[PDB]
RNA sequence: GCCACAGAG
């Protein structure tokens, strides 16, 4: 059995039992024409920042890994140096620059290339490797504010330093390689850093990319996560009041009562966030059991705003299939 | 009026000369730091900071056994962690 | 030309014949060594496949591979890894044809 | 001080929601667990990063140095 | 408060019983080679063994 | 042989400093020791400290 | 101690180690000094080593043992409905050893239905890995809590929940792995007689294995509590009214 | 000169509006209570007597 | 009564059985009832008049 | 080159070798040395 | 225990904290108020000034470096801004008139060959005093004090070198005169820092503890929309202590989160736990607050559910770069010829009368020698074998 | 340098 069962004080059988070995018959041995005839992939939904899809008949090794390698190893840009020309704020030049840092950069990862760390500063920064933005906000009394107002919005010019003010400096080819695709953050409303009269910003800020292991900055993700298919079976038919009660230990959309036999049936597992309710009481106990399929993964992976998540999905799977690779490629030294 | 310090006040208490400098005393090449769990160590084994262990030294005497790892040590230098802070030369 | 020092064969707790084998490699993690040992595993000549960390400040990992007398640990190795990049070929392939069937 | 720019537990955006969150307070009316789920704020983590947020910008730029207070 | 007291208790437990050692020939004996004990407890066996 | 063995290095080996031991192992649980209420058997009014 | 060089600005020891200390890791500072002869050294580590002092003077009892969070994780694999298959046993003998070790795997408790190793194997193995290893200790001890067993004429090892340990050869035979059988303050622990018939590095590197094994499975393995564990159920919120 | 308690009814911070005390650099929610003698600002305790 | 109850799977009851950490009695007090408060070998003694 | 700035009245003044530490517009005897114009680099992490 | 460590927590002090030069100040980057409040706390104005984070906890044996009270950090929380907090630093210095008409002076930057500033001036200024805003590392020097030598006089040079483990930043600079018309100088040094191994962290009811591991995000466990724990807490740490308001802390404050209001934990009331298993239970999530998470290294099914929710934890002022010390050979005491007293003072740590006695119940002879009269105050000295002087 | 309190385990 592949069903994860799930029981009111404990989890069962959550380890994957296929391979040869496990009982006399020493049966599913890697074969790569079952595999290619058993996994499916099913796309439910597909934005331009979050993307919903089963990987079902696949194992739970394979799909941590990608989750691993879509959080901490596909790469991104963001901020990585800030240059400070009169910070004159109540923020500090630390936490402004952590926020720099933390904002996500729409620019495609495979424009760039790596910076070459043991190379000196006077030339490690390329036009092939870097993204320059430059930010300069002052900030000034209204002349002519209302007399009766309060919003800081009214009252003050620049008082508040977003992300859309983080302008794109191209340097060298950068003019003409990123010339229909300027570097925006993906996020322009992101608040850096408010002002008062007599405060002023202006910074440089030179932008690399690097693997989210380094750094969280660097994740293209905000989240990138699977869940078994949730699975209800009734052994028992459930009838009358019961039923109702029998539908209020799940969320609203996952059981129904057929109008006609009046008994509960199960309408979408997916929707079936395991509080396991049920078997809190009584009287559903040995009517009804709960389980996850163990090799039916629903993964819903959400981008930060650089790229596509169907891309980072994509680059995780080459990652993955280029490590192996390289291992293979390599000599083993005794 | 606070009372002068004695030859006898420089002998009693705990700050005296027998508690406080002969039966114990302050010693060198000690360190003293917060201590953290780490089960992958063996039992028989500390873990010691690098900065820590780039200070506290030890003493090695140069034999015929250990002249090229010393040379190693010395050409590394007080700064990379495998090296040397100190020489005395057998003449000096 | 060749990375000399990723993979290494720890000579002091291999067997004499190569049946058994333990392989240090540098710069991975669960990762890999998890997809690893799965892929081992479903060899019938394989016995023992197991990784581990020997300590989270290094970035090492120590494979351990036993077989029977049919094959060496090597081979099991490199059919291992063959067989992930087979598995990742045919997840990359079902993947890219469902996004452009929809 | 002022609003987290990312998410400490997953790493979603919430900076650019604050602004909006006092909006939906101010303007709308609406009540407290209701604008969150507005803005896209689905999970508990992200849900407490700006529902526990205290804006002390705002209290310390009351002592602006560079200009009479 | 029990450690102010439990400490000056074996402060003088210590200094009223560091002299002593088994010497070679199963005896236990003060620093001035005076005789405690003709065998350590009885039967001269460890308590740590 | 495993009884002689386990009987002949139980012995206390010469040298040792058993008194300062000793010490240790009395005032050590007199740290650990808690201060509570005690009565000789099973009376009430003694309060035997 | 034997030293370790690590970067991150602290000092860590195995918590085996803390209860001589009476350390816990909520703040305590402690002090390293090096000694600078060659007679202070080795004065220092064949004296005071950890290993040669596995056992506290005072009593005689081991002092160096399993503490909390060791116990528990043994205990849940070694606990009476634990079966792993050959990939989990694998595992698990990988994470005790850094897949160092070599191991002999024995034949399973189950056969016809799957293959499946109980824990009492995996921990057989981790007090003898194969047949190189010269660790053969037999004992018999009591848990923490022992349920006697339903007739007096029974033996120890017929009762409930497996209060009895039996290890015979190196199997174990027979219950659970707990502070009786584990910890310190017991002169029928594993580790004091692996100790005592095999000398000081077979129970330190038993130690080491259990400490590396429990630090690596109870998190893959989870163990949790919550308010459900302290709330009480209807019917003893009535008895403890009425008594 | 008697070093005088801040808030109370000698002190400059005496029922004074928040923007008072942005005027004089002091925060509104400070507790007070204590006296300022050559810059550090010392309280003096509660004083248990039989 | 409370403690023959606890069904199996409960974090403290396996943390007492272990022996890793806690206790019957902390577990009780923690389910049932505390009990009585024991000051100096006697109850609460009389604050007031 | 204009260096301070008074904590008080927040006017950005200079002093000389025979200036008093005092500002010119006010009385106020607390001055506040401003930001250097020299370049600083931080690490956004 | 809690109310010994309340005072200790690093957090927003006052409003006017950025214009205040105290001698030492811990900050913490982004304070957040309680989840679970109390009705001292509103009125006491504690929420307007909080000092902790609401950090996810996963109650659960993750690895063996969470044994004996210590915590298990995640460090994609921690590149976030998780514990992130600064500590700021005073040094006053008074140009002091002498009788004999003679002052001390500010002024002086040695300009090299090339005319740059040399290292130990390369953030000190025009006027003597350390320019705001730049790095200062251990050795440099921030205010350029001379004194002069009699008290055209001549001046030696007694500056103010700043010395420490890491670089620290000059905030603020403030000069004024002092009642009895003496210049006094006050330099304010910054320094960030981040949360490492060895970082106190307690939670609101005593269980303190330091950071034994900080692991990355994939390696963390997750539920089933991906959220990942910041800090993971041993199980271990309840049954003999018997918080359970920590329990009800996490399930009122994870109700509270997902209502949209904040809870009360007030005494002898507060929040009942029934309503909040009824939030609890009508978003979707377990009564009891135990979610179903999958571990982050294997990507199984945890077989256990895990208790899972917000607590409030607070970061003490004890941090590990503040403690760490180290001597080998340094000063020594004029009178006895023995190491110093402190850290201050580069000194060594006591060997006192208990741990001689330990030493001494081992039979190491030699290694008491070594300790006692090598390493500390050995001393070759003639003695008459005659008169015994 | 001497006192004085304040904390840490
Ligand atoms: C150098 C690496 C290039 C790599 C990152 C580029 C080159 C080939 C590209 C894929 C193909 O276009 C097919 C698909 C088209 C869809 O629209 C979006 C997804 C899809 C899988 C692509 C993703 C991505 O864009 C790839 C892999
Ligand atoms: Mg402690
Ligand atoms: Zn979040
Ligand atoms: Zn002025
Ligand atoms: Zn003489």
């Amino acid at each position: 059995s592949n069903i994860v069962g799930i029981e009111y004080n404990r989890v069962t059988n959550t380890t994957s039992t296929d391979f040869p070995g496990f009982s006399k018959d020493a049966e599913n041995e890697w074969n790569v024409e079952k595999f290619k005839k058993d996994f499916e992939v099913n796309i439910s939904s597909l934005d331009a920042r979050e993307a919903n899809f089963d990987l079902i008949n696949i194992d739970t090794s394979i799909a941590n890994a990608f989750r691993r390698i879509m959080i901490s190893e596909v790469p991104s840009v963001a901020a990585e140096y800030v240059y400070f020309f009169n910070n004159t704020s109540v923020i500090q030049d630390e936490v402004l620059a952590h926020r720099i840092g933390l904002v996500p950069l729409k620019v495609d990862p495979d424009m760039l290339t790596w910076v070459d760390s043991n190379l000196p500063d006077d030339e490690k920064f390329t036009d092939e490797n870097t993204i320059v933005l430059s930010l300069n906000v002052k900030c000034t009394r209204n002349p002519d504010a209302p007399k009766g107002s309060t919003d800081p919005k009214e009252l003050y010019n620049n008082a508040h330093v977003y992300a859309r003010d983080l302008k794109f400096e191209p340097q060298g080819r950068q003019s003409t390689t990123f010339a229909d695709c300027p570097v925006v953050p993906a996020d322009p409303d992101i608040l850096l850093a408010k002002l008062r009269p007599g405060q002023e910003i202006s910074l440089k800020a030179h932008c690399i990319l690097g693997i989210g292991g380094d750094h969280a900055k660097f994740s293209p993700v905000s989240t990138a996560s699977y869940r078994l298919l949730p699975q209800i079976n009734i052994l028992q038919p459930i009838k009358g009041e019961s039923a109702r009660r029998f539908q209020k230990c799940f969320p609203p959309g996952v059981i129904g009562i057929d109008e006609g036999s009046d008994e509960a049936y199960v309408k979408d597992a997916r929707k079936d966030t395991v509080s396991r309710e049920v078997l809190r009481y009584e009287e559903f106990a040995d009517k009804v059991k709960l389980g996850r399929v163990r090799n039916h993964f629903i993964f819903n992976v959400e981008s930060a705003g650089a790229m596509t998540p169907e891309e980072i999905f994509f680059k995780s799977v080459r990652i993955l299939k280029n490590k192996a690779e390289y291992l293979k490629n390599c000599p083993i030294t005794q | 009026v606070k009372p002068i310090r004695g030859f006898c006040q420089r002998l009693k208490g705990k700050q005296g000369r027998f508690r406080g400098n002969l039966s114990g005393k302050r010693v060198d090449f000690s360190g003293r730091t917060v201590i953290s769990p780490d089960p992958n160590l063996s039992i028989d084994e500390v873990a010691v900071p690098d900065r820590v262990a780039k200070v506290l030294t030890y003493p090695e005497k140069v034999t015929r056994y250990n002249r090229h790892k010393l040379q190693e040590l010395i050409v590394n230098g007080p700064n990379v962690h495998p090296g040397a802070n100190y020489l005395l030369k057998r003449n000096e | 030309e060749p990375d000399r020092e990723k993979i290494k064969l720890l000579t002091q707790a291999t067997s004499e014949d190569g049946t058994s084998a333990s392989f240090q490699i540098v710069e991975e993690d669960h990762t890999l060594g998890n997809a690893l040992r799965y892929v081992i595993m479903k060899n019938p000549d394989v016995e023992f496949c197991g990784y581990s960390i020997p300590h989270p400040s290094e970035n090492l990992l120590n494979i351990r591979i036993q077989t029977y007398g049919e094959t060496t640990a090597v081979d099991a190795l490199q059919k291992g890894l063959k067989d992930l990049m087979d598995l990742c070929d045919v997840v990359e392939s079902k993947f890219t044809e469902k996004i452009k069937s929809m | 001080m002022i609003v987290p720019v990312r998410c400490f537990s997953c790493g979603k955006v919430v900076g650019d929601k604050w602004e909006s969150y006092l909006n939906l307070l101010q303007e709308d009316e609406l009540d407290e667990g209701t604008a969150l789920s507005r803005l896209g704020l689905k999970r508990y983590c992200c849900r407490r990063m700006i529902l526990t947020h205290v804006d002390l910008i705002e209290k310390f730029l009351r002592y602006n140095p560079l200009e009479k207070r | 408060v029990k450690t102010a007291e439990t400490g000056y208790m074996s402060r003088r437990l210590m200094k009223s019983l560091e002299d002593l050692s088994c010497q070679y020939d199963n005896t236990v004996r003060t620093s001035a080679n005076g005789i405690v004990q003709f065998t350590y407890g009885g039967d001269g066996l460890d308590p740590l063994e | 042989e495993i009884a002689l063995f386990k009987y002949r290095k139980a012995r206390l080996e010469p040298g040792t400093a058993i008194g300062a031991i000793g010490a240790q192992s009395i005032g050590e649980p007199g740290t650990q020791m808690t201060l509570k209420t005690f009565h000789f058997a099973g009376v009430a009014s003694m309060n035997v400290t | 101690h034997y030293a370790k060089i690590r970067p991150w600005r602290t000092f860590r020891l195995n918590e085996c180690v803390c209860t001589p200390y009476n350390a816990d890791f909520d703040g305590d500072e402690m002090n390293l000094h090096v000694p600078q002869t060659e007679e202070a050294r080795a004065e220092a580590i064949n004296l005071m080593g950890v290993k040669n002092n596995l056992l506290t003077p005072k009593s005689g009892e081991p002092i160096i043992a399993a503490t909390q969070d060791f116990i528990t994780g043994s205990y849940l694999i070694s606990h009476k409905d634990s079966f792993y298959d050959r990939a989990t046993l694998t595992q698990l003998l990988s994470m005790m050893s850094d897949g160092i070790e070599h191991f002999d795997i024995p034949p399973p408790a189950i056969m016809k239905p799957y293959y499946l190793w109980t824990g009492k194997q995996v921990f057989s193995l981790l007090i003898k890995p194969n047949h190189n290893s010269p660790v053969v200790i037999n004992l018999d001890a009591k848990n923490k809590v022992f349920v006697p067993p339903k007739s007096k004429s029974l033996p120890n090892e017929m009762s409930q929940n497996d209060g009895f340990v039996i290890i015979r050869g190196s199997q174990i035979l027979s219950g659970v792995m707990d502070k009786s059988v584990l910890g310190d303050g017991k002169k029928h622990s594993v580790f004091y007689t692996i100790l005592r018939d095999y000398g000081p590095q077979e129970a330190a590197n038993a130690m080491n294995r259990m400490a590396k094994l429990c630090a690596r499975f109870l998190g893959n393995r989870g163990f949790s509590i919550g308010i459900n564990d302290v709330t009480p159920a209807d019917d003893l919120k009535q008895k403890k009214e009425e008594l | 000169r008697m070093p005088i308690m801040l808030r109370s009814n000698k002190c400059i911070l005496y029922d004074a509006d928040e923007s008072k005390m942005a005027k004089l650099n002091e925060c509104p929610l400070d507790p007070g209570g204590y006296f300022i003698v050559n810059g550090t600002e010392k309280v003096i305790l509660v004083q248990e007597q039989l | 009564v409370c403690i023959n109850e606890l069904d199996n799977w409960n974090a403290p009851l396996i943390m007492a059985t272990c022996g890793s950490k806690g206790s019957t009695l902390n577990v009780s007090q923690m389910v049932a009832v505390v009990g009585q408060q024991i000051i100096s070998g006697n109850r609460v003694p009389d604050g007031f008049q | 080159t204009l260096k301070y700035i008074c904590a008080e009245c927040s006017s950005k003044l200079s002093l000389s070798r025979t200036d008093a530490v005092r500002c010119k517009d006010c009385g106020h005897r607390i001055l506040l040395k401003a930001r250097t114009k020299r370049l600083v680099q931080f690490e956004a992490r | 225990y809690q109310c010994a460590m309340g005072k200790q927590a690093i957090g927003a002090i006052a409003y006017n904290q950025f214009k205040r030069i105290d001698t030492l100040l811990y900050l913490m980057t982004y304070p957040q108020q309680p989840m679970v409040k109390t009705k001292t706390i509103e009125l006491i104005d504690y929420d307007k000034l909080p000092a902790g984070q609401n950090a996810t906890v996963a109650v659960m044996s993750y690895s063996g470096y969470d044994i004996e009270d210590a915590l298990v950090l995640n460090k994609s929380s921690i590149d976030r801004g998780f514990g992130r907090c600064e500590t700021r630093r005073k040094t006053t210095t008074v140009l002091k008139r002498y009788a004999n008409h003679t002052q001390d002076i500010i002024g002086g930057m040695r300009v090299d060959e090339n005319g740059d500033p040399i290292w130990q001036h390369q953030s000190l200024g025009p006027d003597g005093l350390g320019e705001v805003g730049m790095k200062v590392q251990s050795g440099q020097i921030y205010i350029n004090k001379s004194v002069p030598t009699n008290s055209q006089t001549q001046y030696r040079e007694a500056p103010v070198i700043y010395r420490g483990p890491e670089p620290s930043h000059i905030d603020q600079v403030m000069m004024s005169v002092s009642d009895n018309d003496q210049a006094l100088i006050k330099v304010l040094l910054r320094q960030n820092r981040r949360p490492e191994l060895g970082d106190k962290f307690s939670s609101r009811h005593g269980q303190k503890g330091v950071c034994g591991i900080i692991v990355k995000q994939e390696d963390m466990p997750f539920n089933d929309q991906g959220i990942v724990p910041d800090i993971i807490m041993n199980p271990h740490g309840f049954p003999s202590r018997m918080t359970v308001g920590k329990m009800i802390e996490l399930i009122s404050g994870k109700a509270g989160v997902l209502n949209g209001t904040l809870e009360y934990g007030t005494c002898f009331g507060g929040s009942k736990l029934e309503d909040m298993s009824k939030i609890l239970v009508d978003q979707g999530f377990n009564y009891s607050g135990k979610d179903m998470l999958y571990s982050g290294i294997t990507g199984e099914c945890l077989q256990a559910y895990i208790f899972f929710g917000p607590i409030y934890y607070q970061k003490l002022k004890h941090m590990v770069l503040d403690k760490m010390h180290a001597r080998a050979r340094g000063p020594r005491a004029v009178l006895t010829r023995q190491p110093t007293e402190g850290r201050s003072r580069d000194g060594g740590l006591r060997l006192g009368e208990m741990e001689r006695d330990c030493v001494i119940a081992y039979g190491a002879s030699q290694l008491l020698l070594e300790r006692l009269m090598i390493s500390s105050d050995a001393f070759e000295v003639d003695v008459c074998d005659k008169c015994g002087l």
